[PDB]
């Protein structure tokens, strides 16, 4: 690196939490000094509260300003529900179909293919179900998931491995359900 | 299942003596937009979002100014206590399954660190590469540490090796995260 | 017609002296 001067960080977070669409909305404003949250306003509480002793004077000082408080107490409507309405169509309601592929892999360097991997990628939202079949019969044991990986670009991926050493005549199926499709996507593979 | 909770977070920060500030919105862990401080502009994470919403960047600059003024007050109040360095964990993966000679993207995922100052270098066969690279701003975490992504478009090959080199004040030496084609899983 | 995303504004801390 370089320049080891000491650092001083302040973070502000306004968290709008939404449950069942906008049936319940909660604002949590959080003030953080050096990774240490010091003070917050929770709309369910309705005034500032000190999280550590460092934040107390702010709590007291801001709670003393009646017009600032009334603004924050209205923020669930004027800020949270407003912004939910602005972004909903391209965020909450975003649907992108997954790409599915199956390829063989190995648990250890050198030894032969002892896995089938079903890669599910490019999809949004995160809700996905993956099932493995060998000759149309579901494989339950030996199935292992990475779970959900966020790519940083409004897509996810996940890898679902089946422990198996494929033999000729076996047809393996990866089947995938996701909100973007009304029937399951299936991809077949054979050795 | 239909997802029950969603969270939108407007996350800001100011860091001294760097004098670097950031303003961004996060939805369920993905960046909706940030404001570029030098250019003073709203930058939407996907170009198409800006066809649907707008954001006045000048307001974000005003917030960062208040945030600056509070940081300085807090810095005295805490009697100049500095942030403790927390070094990142790094993961490199591809965004799609790797096929020989089919264009792909390497993803360097830098996680669980603070302060938000990091150097990331893509190395192909031990030599820096910059062609086509892109990166995100710092993204928030519930524990108040940061996330970041860097991206390297590439053409998979049996001959090339890659390293994401990450440097940070909390690391003794640069962290080298290796990737190559056909690695076991 | 683009919707405006709103920002919330941080409160100033009390000056030290």
């Amino acid at each position: 690196m370089g320049d080891t001067r000491p650092r001083f960080l302040w973070q502000l977070k306004f968290e709008c939490h939404f449950f069942n669409g906008t049936e319940r909305v909660r604002l949590l404003e959080r003030c953080i000094y050096n990774q240490e949250e010091s003070v917050r306003f929770d709309s369910d509480v309705g005034e500032y509260r000190a999280v550590t002793e460092l934040g107390r004077p702010d709590a007291e000082y801001w709670n003393s300003q009646k017009d600032l408080l009334e603004q924050r107490r209205a923020a669930v409507d004027t800020y949270c529900r407003h912004n939910y309405g602005v972004g909903e169509s391209f965020t909450v309601q975003r649907r992108v179909e997954p790409k599915v592929t199956v390829y063989p892999s190995k648990t250890q360097p050198l030894q032969h293919h002892n896995l089938l991997v079903c890669s599910v990628s490019g999809f949004y939202p995160g809700s996905i179900e993956v099932r493995w079949f060998r000759n149309g019969q579901e494989e339950k044991a030996g199935v292992v998931s990475t779970g959900l990986i966020q790519n940083g670009d409004w897509t996810f991926q996940t890898l679902v491995m089946l422990e198996t050493v494929p033999r000729s005549g076996e047809v393996y199926t990866c089947q995938v359900e996701h909100p973007s499709v009304t029937s399951p996507l299936t991809v077949e593979w054979r050795a | 299942m239909i997802k029950e909770e969603h969270v939108i977070i407007q996350a800001e920060f100011y860091l001294n003596p760097d004098q670097s500030g950031e303003f961004m919105f996060d939805f369920d862990g993905d960046e909706i937009f940030h404001v570029d401080m030098a250019k003073k502009e709203t930058v939407w994470r996907l170009e198409e979002f800006g066809r649907f919403a707008s954001f006045e960047a000048q307001g974000a600059l005003a917030n960062i100014a208040v945030d600056k003024a509070n940081l300085e007050i807090m810095t005295k109040r805490s009697n100049y206590t500095p942030i403790t360095n927390v070094p990142p964990e790094v993961t490199v993966l591809t965004n799609s399954p790797v096929e020989l000679r089919e264009p792909n993207v390497l993803i360097c995922f830098i996680d669980k660190f603070t302060p938000p100052v990091v150097n990331v270098t893509w190395l192909r066969n031990g030599k820096p590469v910059t062609t086509g690279v892109s990166e995100t701003v710092f993204l928030p975490r519930e524990d108040h540490l940061f996330r970041k992504f860097h991206y390297l478009p590439f053409l998979p090959s049996t001959e090339d090796v890659y390293d994401c080199r990450v440097e940070h004040w909390g690391l003794d030496e640069p962290l080298l995260k290796h990737w190559e084609f056909d690695a076991p899983s | 017609p683009v919707s405006k995303m709103r920002m919330a504004t941080p409160l100033l801390m009390q000056a030290l002296p």
